RNA sequence: UUUUUACUUAUUCAAUGAAGCGGGGCUGGACUUGCGUCCAACUUCUGGAGUUAAGG
RNA sequence: ACUCGUGCCCCGUGUGGCGAAAGGGAAGCCGGUUAAUAUUCCGGCACCUGGAUGUGGGUUUUGCGCGGCAACGCAACUGAA
RNA sequence: GUGAAGCCAGAGGAAACUCUGGUGGAGGCUCGCAGCGGUUCUGACGUGCAAAUCGAUCGUCAAAUCUGAGCAUGGGGGCGAA
């Protein structure tokens, strides 16, 4: 109940997922998301180039 | 009490430069063993 | 011919509701406001400790109705 | 292959390597890494990150079949090594294949 | 005479199973379109200990195919499953440990766990630590599958029944002696009010058929007919045979 | 030093419960309290938390194992058989 | 007349937030020679994200 | 959304009560005072919850702060489902 | 009080594993205070202090230990380490 009377900057830190994530987890999330999207793009281009070439 | 005294003396000697890290480590293991019965014994062993 | 139902659950449709419009009041005379001031304040307390705080603290002690707030 | 152990021993004896994730990333960034080895039990996220860095650096990647314990032992160390980079292959022909 | 303890147990009251520390029943996902036609991917968040159950449970999160929410299920953990593991449930799921597949898409000779007696029942068979159900054979024209149960029985279930590839975790729990009345007490204190157990021959005739007598003896054959009345079924009910088992048994 | 001839970890039970039962309990106790190398991170930091639950203190990964060992021989044999019988179906 | 096995609507069981059941036809294919049939519907490297539709 | 309550538009899988003066839980301390009450009265010095609208401050004017490599910091520094 | 695993050091030997100082702090372990109980005196009392108490002596005392409140089981029923 005490968190309702202190200001937001004291309740959070200034970055994505400021609260509830520790920063190392945020960095892991960023790197993982980027790598999965890259892999998805190259996989779709490979499937289009090698299974729909005819 | 004895272990705290011995480890404090070893840290002091390593910081001052009387002993290097290898001698410090072997002396630390000897002191974890029952080798040195008091600070005087440890000091005499170090000097020898 | 049938309307599209995007949810597989059926809800009772909302229908018009009307407020009561009785053709006779159930009671004819509304009661006068119970617990007026004459019933709330009964009599002042004039004991030793009651009179002491009249001077020491500028307060009056009364006996009032038990259900008055 | 089985010869990777002998090639690694020769590389460590003669050339020079860096052992560890941070130093491997530094080598990949600076562009002086000639080949990187990634242990089998390396975390998937770290392995993908190293693969992307090596794709950027045009650096070959060898997926070492052993664990980090086995990779460290092959490198002749008494500690584990999840990934490593070879900055200079000496008398060894590790970069030939 | 009195109502005996075995009869009293069915009333409930003090013999009801303990449930406070049990968080959720161990069940599969409801059989849906994704599991019927393809596969769905779930993530293992934790491996938890369920009081009163020897086997651990796995909390697995799935996405809702029809809503933005996410759904957490509670499976019986198969040994080898770990936190952060992707498991796949469906017809087209790969044949790896922890995946939930219909028995039709499973070859003969593999072991599974939490096998459904009928598709959609979310698991009934082989759900205890160290136990599993073997897929003996298939009958595709009949659309059925012969399986072997932990007890050794042979059963036939529709091929659409689901199971989790692997063996229930919890290993050889009964391999170590309890060694102590306190350890037996702790085992049963989260299950039921059934411990300790007083022998019937140590009672009085008012309390049990084995009753009293000037020596502690049953006094009549302990094998009891299958159709005996309630209150009579104390001892060996419908026993085909008695005594030490000195060889292989024809029945299985 | 040794401190004990044969009783080992089962010396906490004193003279009670019988020698055979003490040996049987010791057999499981040793493996259930032993430390194990993590399969994922390679550190010797996997320990038993509940009856069938083994967690790594370093990489924080939890896995379902046996009652008193991290892996049972039945599960290992089943994993090998599954790999073989799945590879003969795939290719 | 007696037995066996067929139907589903009586009746009984189970699941679900009662979402994708049954027929087809559009495509993708792979198998076959009086060009004829069967299968399938796009998610499996990664403890990320996925909602209040973009477009024609 | 209208002068005026009543015109509509979205979401829905849920849709009761009782049950703890030792479980959970918003917030008060000191000094003094009576024959008998006081963390309740008196004096001083505080806190919480809810509701209202002000002054200053901050931010912006096609827009919703700035700094630190970073861990994070700073008096705020929009934010429905 | 005793001193289980784990750990440190030093001695032997060839090995493998022997031994010796320490460290550690396990056990329905142990002596024992409170609590809980109730063995013996077949003590006191036995128209009592008491319709079960009093004294000494005893059992157990870190866990099948002791205990409050809320709640459940109701008479041929309940509950029962019986
Ligand atoms: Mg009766
Ligand atoms: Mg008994
Ligand atoms: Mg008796
Ligand atoms: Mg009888
Ligand atoms: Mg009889
Ligand atoms: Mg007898
Ligand atoms: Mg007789
Ligand atoms: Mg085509
Ligand atoms: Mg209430
Ligand atoms: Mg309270
Ligand atoms: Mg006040
Ligand atoms: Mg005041
Ligand atoms: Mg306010
Ligand atoms: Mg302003
Ligand atoms: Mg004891
Ligand atoms: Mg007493
Ligand atoms: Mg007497
Ligand atoms: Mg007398
Ligand atoms: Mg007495
Ligand atoms: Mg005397």
């Amino acid at each position: 109940r005490e968190y309702a009377t202190i200001s937001k900057p004291k309740k959070t830190v200034q970055r994505a997922y400021g609260g509830s994530r520790c920063g190392n987890c945020v960095r892991d999330r960023i790197i993982r998301a980027f790598l999965i999207e890259e892999q998805k793009i190259v996989k779709k281009v490979l499937k289009e180039q090698s299974q729909a070439e005819k | 009490r004895r272990q705290r005294v011995l480890r404090r003396l070893l840290v002091k000697y390593r910081a001052s430069g009387k002993i290097d890290k290898h001698l410090y480590h072997e002396l630390y293991h000897l002191a974890k063993g029952n080798t040195f019965k008091h600070k005087r014994a440890l000091v005499e062993h170090i000097h020898r | 011919k049938t309307k599209v139902r995007k949810s597989t659950t059926f809800h009772r449709p909302k229908t018009l509701v009307l407020s009561r419009a009785p053709k006779y009041p159930r009671k004819s005379i509304p009661h006068e406001p119970r617990l007026d001031e004459h019933k709330i304040i009964i009599h002042p307390l004039n004991t030793e400790g009651a009179l002491k705080k009249i001077e020491e603290q500028n307060t009056l002690v009364f006996i009032v109705d038990v259900k008055a707030n | 292959a089985q010869s990777i152990g002998a090639k690694l021993a020769l590389v460590i004896k003669s050339g020079k390597v860096v052992l560890g994730y941070r130093s491997t990333l530094k080598a990949l960034r600076s562009g002086k890494a000639k080949l990187i080895l990634i242990a089998a039990n390396t975390p998937p996220l770290r392995k993908s990150e190293l693969e992307y860095y090596s794709m950027m650096s045009k650096t070959p990647v060898h997926h070492y079949s052993g664990t980090n314990i086995e990779l460290g032992t092959a490198c002749g160390k008494l500690f584990r090594c999840s990934t490593m980079a070879i900055l200079d292959a000496g008398d060894s022909d590790i970069l030939a294949d | 005479g009195r109502v005996i303890r075995n009869q009293r147990k069915g009333r409930g009251s003090v013999f009801t199973a303990h449930t406070r520390l049990r968080k959720a029943p161990a069940k599969f996902r409801p059989l849906d379109y994704a599991e019927r036609h393809g596969y769905i991917r779930g993530i293992v968040k934790e491996i938890i200990h369920d009081p009163g159950r020897g086997a651990p449970l796995a909390r697995v999160v799935f996405r809702s195919p029809y809503k933005y929410k996410q759904i957490t299920e509670t499976f019986i953990a198969n040994e080898g499953m770990y936190t952060g593991q992707f498991i796949y449930a469906g017809k087209n799921a790969a044949l790896t440990v922890g995946n939930i597949l219909p028995l039709s898409s499973v070859p003969e000779g593999t072991v599974v766990s939490n096998v459904e007696e009928k598709p959609g029942d979310r698991g009934a068979l082989g759900r205890t630590s160290g136990n599993y159900v073997t897929v003996v054979g298939h009958n595709p024209d009949e659309g059925k599958t012969r399986i072997k149960l932990p007890s050794g029985a042979k059963k036939v279930v529709p091929s659409s029944s689901r199971g989790m590839i692997g063996i229930v975790a919890g290993g050889g729990r009964t391999d170590k002696p309890l060694l102590k009345a306190s350890r037996a007490k702790h085992k049963f204190a989260v299950k039921r009010n059934r411990w300790p157990k007083t022998r019937g021959v140590a009672m009085n005739p008012v309390d049990h058929p084995h009753g009293g007598g000037n020596h502690q003896h049953i006094g009549k054959a302990s094998t009891i007919s299958r159709y005996a009345a309630q209150g009579q079924k104390a001892g060996l009910i419908a026993a085909r045979r008695t005594g030490l088992l000195r060889g292989t048994q024809k029945t299985k | 030093s040794k401190r004990t001839k044969k009783v080992g970890i089962s010396g906490k039970y004193g003279t009670r419960y019988g020698a055979s039962l003490r040996k049987l309990v010791k057999k499981q106790e040793v493996t259930q309290h032993a430390r194990y190398t993590c399969t994922f991170c390679g550190k010797n930091s996997v320990r038993r938390t509940a009856v069938g639950i083994w967690s790594c203190k370093s990489c924080k990964k939890t896995m379902a194992g046996g009652a008193y060992t991290v892996s049972t021989p039945a599960a290992a044999a089943m994993r090998s058989t599954l790999r073989r019988l799945r590879e003969i179906t795939e290719a």
